[PDB]
């Protein structure tokens, strides 16, 4: 359980459909959400934070999300240098799951044997 | 008047109701809440859901409790295991063709089918068959 | 809900929109007036399945959206009730059909007499499948549920839509083979009339049975009520 | 008697009636309401995409719109949103009678698209 | 009291011309004895024809078996300010059952003079008999007879010259099965889709147009008129105690002559089969299965059928029913899981979808049995489909329910082996490509 | 008989309610506001208690006064104070320490026992009591009968038959 990330499919369109089911298991309210319609219709996220500071790292909000859209990545190694640094938005999580998108695959072809 | 609040048994206790009150009234007099899904208070009784299903002594098949009026002296259980068992057959036919579509579905949280599946419904399910699809309308 | 009709909702088309015009004549206004008489006037709506039915062989085999409005006009109820009957019952077709409506009984007791050698016969002669109509707009095949005359299994019924209201003949074809069915269609095809009901027999009396559905095998036995009629009697009502 | 009402006649201020956010064609008739929440409405942005996308960065929403619909036989189909349905959405079934290439019917979880020639048609 | 039933005397037969054989005019009806002695009959009263329907031992011919003679005397014998209706049930659409089309097909008086008889029996002031709408020219003879019932008085006001008043009038369906049942026959009636009402309230309470109401079947009402004439003592010395008179069985399916026979009630199968029906075709030693009673009662095996009596209260005993007496006869080349999977789509197509189990369960028990067909199954999945039997039967609102229930009770009762064996031998065809 | 929730803890704990010594104990008015330890201006706001109704989107009457005696269903809450937007990210601030103590934490059987609390406590308070439901049905309607009775169009006039 590493730095939290989001996911595309292989289409490149995005899983998460803004359920808010990750924000209401999360035990430290690290999560913040807010959604509205796409202009084509589409159920998807206008706001999706996590505070990296107030976060766990329990992998609940793993655990909770039914289209595996938000995951905890293989990443260890994110310190910085200011806290705000820490505060993810939307589009940096989106940017973590475009970087660490094969190895993710990699981990979740053996632990949905399991899961 | 010619006793005009009749006398009922709920699981063996006393309940007086009006007049023309049905089975689901006199339940809901004795502080027992029936599931429900097509009963509503302000419409007229369809009594097609099949979910207020209760057992009335000396008749062998399950009443439907919104429809059936009271009589005078009659005997309603609800915790028997044929009340149960209705109640979880027809959850388990009512849930067949839904779609998975509580991720997306903006009742859910505050979904009757979703508590009543909860609550007296089973936690499985046994049907592997493909579900019925409709498009939408607009209104 | 039968054959053909795969939409419970209404799909515009050229020949079928909301502008297309529906309107009975004189004769089909008179069948359809004596039809409301049957019923109370405070009750009129009572009298929507034999008025639709009548309407449908008035706009040739099928409704319309107009004629469907006309008639919810006619009659003084909510469109919406009318569209739930049509869409509720078997017979009501929706889209638009040939001038015979060919409908076959798959239903256990005719399938166990060979009513799918029948459908096979009638497909490979054809050249269409269930829900479909010929290229010359003449047949259309369709599937049926039991139709009440399973001792003269396997049957057939072609419904006539080329003479209008007047002339309309909803015909039952009995005790069938492959060979009765392709001859029954080349009667109609080449304008003459084939024979009504049982094509060995001439009731549901007995005589012999299709034999794996593909010959008549004549078998003789006892049958009842071959001798005279009887009589008119009363006992003595008085004591 | 009862006289007809005139719709047209009505008047709408023209700042509320040229905001009113619609849809493009995909899961909806083109053209109806759109539903929005409060957010960016302070720093003047009616858009769904800008609300968190900052950049000339390429959309999820173009990503999706160049994927052809795919052609399948019968009258419904199961989406999946992957070859292993371990990894995937939860099963969605789509209608496809009533549908072509030009009106193709559209998974809700996905944005996949689909269509059938099945329906006599 | 007589212990062998069946060999039924021509001269003994209700429908003496059901064959067609003769003239269909009302001069050909009127010399076979119908409308004789009409006026002298209801001159008698109306409690009269009551007792004398109830002496008579005739219990409904719909399908159910209720009593007649009780239940024409729920309907109220005073003024309240509305008027009763009788209906006469002439749907029949339960596959196998072709018994009413050929009394309305070539005794109409018949079913005209007994609509006039019941309805005088229950204060109707008018009456309606629901013909099928695929029988078009069983509604046109109907017709034909009603218009020469009024033409010589028979019908309408001083109706034989007795002093009632009686109207019959011809209504008809346009396909739909559940139209059959009762409250959904009212409710077809009245000009909406046909979907069942829930009991309580009953007909004879609350029926057509609000007004109280008994729908009979076609044959219960025909053969009333001779029953009045020729006593309620004649008619229950045939058959056993409580399953008293005469009665039409259609006999279908694989048998040498097929036929639609009257005949005494409580005759055995063997007999009925043997007799009057050339036997089952190649011997009875190729018997398989029989249903007996339509579609909605479960079938039978070999060993059942050589000895049952077809009875109501026999029938019942053997865990099946008569129903409409409607006889469908397999041989041993029947896939009968088919058969019976072929039923199941017939009670999936006919659902009217107004309650849960029903609307949903049908069409989970076709893809239940459409897989059983093939093999492509496990065995805890017929326990299964009990299981789902149950979870329909006596849940619903009405009957329907419990007639697609029962057929595959009783297939799964009767040929569990079978079922097994067509599982455990399709994976000698689909294990070959799993290794 | 007597069986009004008599198959759980809840009997357990109506008594341990009411043992003598303990079922009679009493604070003057503010009292326990002065040994409580928060800041005295906590009590110069407003409190409101109430029932609050069933949610329109369901069905279900647990949540409501008609389980009153079996569950607690009374509430406490206070007038909201100033909320604002984070510069940084946007969240929601706030100074209110009353922001949801009262909605998740104070809840009561009846009305005088969240009375008995405010009185205690300091806090002035403001009583609103729950609107009733309605179990009667309309004229219209009333049974299932009725939707097939004679109301619908009056009785059928019988001018149309043969024979008129
Ligand atoms: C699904 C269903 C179909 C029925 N179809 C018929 C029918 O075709 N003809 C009939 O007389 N009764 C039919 N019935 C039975 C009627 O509801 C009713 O009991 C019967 O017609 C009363 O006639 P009786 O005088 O024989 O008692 C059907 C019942 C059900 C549940
Ligand atoms: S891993 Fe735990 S703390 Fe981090 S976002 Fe998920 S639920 Fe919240
Ligand atoms: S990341 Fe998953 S759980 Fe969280 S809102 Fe999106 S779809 Fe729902
Ligand atoms: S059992 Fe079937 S036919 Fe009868 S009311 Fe229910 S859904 Fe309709
Ligand atoms: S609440 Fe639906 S059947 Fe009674
Ligand atoms: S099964 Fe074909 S007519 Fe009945």
């Amino acid at each position: 359980r590493g730095e939290h990330a989001l996911r595309r499919y292989p289409t490149g369109e995005e899983r998460c459909i803004a359920c808010k089911l990750c924000e209401a298991i999360c035990p430290a309210q690290a999560i913040t959400i807010e959604a509205e319609e796409r202009e084509d219709g589409s159920r998807r996220t206008t706001r999706y934070d996590i505070d990296m500071t107030k976060c766990i790292y329990c992998g609940f909000c793993q655990e909770a999300c039914p289209v595996d859209a938000i995951v905890e990545g293989p990443n260890f190694e994110f310190s910085t240098e200011t806290r705000e640094e820490l505060l993810y938005d939307k589009q940096k999580l989106l940017e973590n799951g475009d970087k660490w998108e094969t190895e993710i695959a990699t981990n979740l072809r053996t632990e949905s044997l399991y899961r | 008047p010619p006793s005009d609040h009749l006398e009922v048994f709920v699981n063996e206790q006393p309940v007086k109701i009006p007049k023309g009150s049905s089975v689901l009234q006199a339940c809901d007099a004795a502080g027992i809440d029936i599931p429900r899904f097509c009963y509503h208070q302000r419409l007229s009784i369809a009594g097609n859901c099949r979910m207020c299903l209760v057992e009335v002594e000396k008749v062998p098949k399950p009443v439907a409790s919104c429809a059936m009026p009271a009589g005078p002296g009659m005997k309603i259980k609800t915790e028997t295991p044929m009340v149960k068992k209705a109640r979880e057959g027809v959850m388990e036919f009512l849930l067949i063709n839904h779609p998975l579509d509580c991720p997306i579905c903006d009742q859910g949280g505050e979904c009757d089918l979703q508590d009543q599946a909860m609550i007296f419904g089973s936690d499985r399910s046994r049907f592997v068959e493909a579900k019925r699809a409709v498009e939408d309308k607009n209104l | 809900t039968n054959s053909t009709d795969i939409f419970n909702i209404h799909k515009d088309t050229p020949e079928n929109n909301a502008a297309t015009s529906f309107e009975f004549s004189e004769a089909t206004l008179k069948v359809v007036n004596d039809i409301i008489a049957r019923y109370p006037p405070n009750y009129k709506q009572s009298a929507i399945i034999p008025v639709l039915d009548v309407t449908q062989q008035e706009n040739g085999g099928w409704l319309s959206l107009a004629a469907m409005n006309r008639v919810a006009k006619l009659l003084d109820m909510a469109p919406i009730r009318v569209y739930e009957v049509a869409t509720f019952y078997t017979m009501f077709n929706r889209t638009k059909i040939g001038k015979y409506h060919v409908q076959i009984c798959g239903t256990t007791p005719c399938r166990l007499q060979g009513s799918q050698k029948i459908e096979e016969a009638i497909t490979k002669h054809l050249g269409i499948g269930i829900g479909q109509t010929t290229q010359d707009g003449l047949f259309t095949l369709g599937e049926m549920e039991c139709m009440g005359a399973c001792v003269n299994a396997p049957m057939v019924a072609i419904a006539d839509y080329t003479k209008g209201v007047s002339g309309f003949e909803y015909i039952y074809y009995e005790d069938l083979t492959p060979k009765d069915i392709v001859n029954i269609l080349d009667t109609i095809k080449k304008g003459g009339k084939p024979k009504p009901g049982s094509q060995y027999r001439l009731k549901a009396e007995p005589a012999g049975a299709v034999h794996g559905g593909e010959k008549w095998v004549p078998k003789d036995g006892e049958t009842t009520l071959t001798g005279a009629p009887r009589a008119p009697y009363c006992r003595d009502l008085n004591a | 008697v009862v006289p007809t009402f005139d719709w047209k006649k009505v008047p709408v201020p023209s700042t509320t009636a040229k905001d009113i956010p619609v849809t493009v064609k995909g899961a909806t008739p083109a053209g109806d309401l759109r539903a929005t929440s409060g957010l960016g409405l302070g720093d003047g942005i009616k858009n769904h995409t800008d609300k968190w996308l900052d950049g000339d960065k390429k959309s999820p929403m173009e990503y999706i719109n160049e994927v052809a619909p795919i052609k399948v036989k019968g009258l419904v189909v199961a989406s999946y949103g992957s070859d292993d349905p371990a990894l995937g959405c939860p099963v969605e079934y789509i209608n496809l009678k009533g549908t072509s290439l030009e009106n193709p019917a559209v998974c809700k979880y996905t944005g996949n698209r689909y269509y059938s020639d099945d329906w006599k048609g | 009291a007589k212990t062998s039933f069946g060999g039924l005397k021509d001269e003994d037969r209700i429908f003496q011309n059901i064959y067609g054989r003769h003239d269909l005019s009302i001069k050909g009806a009127m010399s076979r004895g119908d409308w004789y002695m009409t006026k002298e009959i209801i001159g008698k009263g109306r409690d009269w024809i009551i007792d004398q329907m109830k002496k008579s031992g005739l219990r409904g011919r719909g399908g159910a078996g209720f009593p007649s003679g009780l239940k024409w005397s729920f309907m109220p014998k005073a003024s309240d300010g509305r008027p009763s209706y009788l209906v006469v049930n002439g749907d029949e659409s339960e596959p196998g059952t072709c018994k009413d089309r050929e009394i309305m097909r070539h005794e109409p008086h018949k079913l005209v003079e007994g609509c006039l008889m019941a309805g005088v029996a229950m204060g109707a002031r008018a009456g309606y008999i629901y013909i099928r709408g695929e029988f078009v020219q069983e509604r046109r003879a109907v017709e034909r007879a009603i218009s020469e019932a009024y033409a010589k008085g028979f019908l309408g006001k001083n109706a034989c010259g007795s002093g009632v008043d009686f109207d019959l009038m011809v209504h008809y369906g346009a396909g739909a099965y559940i139209c059959g049942e009762e409250t959904a026959l009212i409710e077809s009636l009245e000009g909406k889709q046909g979907k069942p009402r829930l009991k309580p309230p009953f007909p004879a309470g609350v029926g057509l147009y609000g007004c109280p109401t008994t729908v009979t079947n076609v044959e219960t009402v025909a053969v009333s008129p001779t029953i009045l004439r020729r006593g309620p003592e004649w008619f229950s010395s045939f058959g056993r105690k409580n399953n008293a008179g005469t009665k039409l069985f259609c006999i279908s399916g694989h048998v040498n002559r097929p036929v639609t026979v009257e005949e005494e009630m409580s005759i055995p199968l063997k007999e009925l089969i043997e007799r009057h029906a050339g036997g089952v075709r190649g011997g009875w030693d190729n018997l398989l299965a029989i249903i007996p009673g339509g579609s909605s009662v479960p079938l039978l095996p070999k060993k059942i059928c050589d000895g049952v009596l077809m009875d109501f209260d026999a029938l019942k005993e053997a865990q099946s029913g008569l129903g409409t007496a409607a006889v469908i006869v397999m041989d041993k080349s029947t896939d009968v899981i088919d058969a019976i999977a072929r039923l199941s789509y017939f009670y999936k197509h006919e659902s009217c979808g107004q309650c849960t189990p029903c609307r949903e369960g049908t069409g989970w028990l076709y893809d239940i049995m459409t897989r059983m067909k093939k093999g492509d199954a496990r065995l805890e999945e017929i326990d299964m489909l009990w299981e789902i039997t149950k979870q329909i039967e006596g849940h619903t609102i009405c009957a329907l329910g419990d007639a697609a229930a029962w057929p595959v009770q009783g297939l799964i009762r009767h040929f569990r082996g079978e079922m097994e064996e067509r599982i455990k031998s399709a994976g000698g065809k689909k294990k070959l490509a799993a290794t | 008989e007597f069986a009004t929730a008599s198959a759980d803890y809840s009997i357990a704990m109506k008594k341990a309610a009411e043992i003598t010594g303990a079922a009679e104990s009493a604070m003057g008015p503010k009292e326990g506001g002065f040994t409580a330890g928060v800041p005295l201006d906590t009590f110069t706001r407003k409190a409101r208690i109430y029932a609050p109704a069933r949610t329109a989107s369901q069905s279900g009457l647990a949540r409501t006064v008609d389980f009153a005696t079996t569950t607690p269903a009374w509430k406490i809450e206070f007038e909201p104070t100033a909320k604002w937007q984070n510069p940084l990210m946007g969240w929601t601030s706030s100074a209110d320490p009353l922001e949801n103590v009262g909605r998740s934490a104070l809840v009561f059987y009846t009305k005088e026992e969240a009375m008995r609390f405010c009185e205690k406590l300091g806090w002035e308070y403001e009583v609103t009591e729950p609107n009733k439901r309605r179990t009667q049905r309309t004229k219209r309607y009333m049974q299932y009968g009725d939707n097939f009775g004679t109301k619908r169009a009056g009785v059928p006039d019988l001018s149309t038959l043969p024979s008129n």
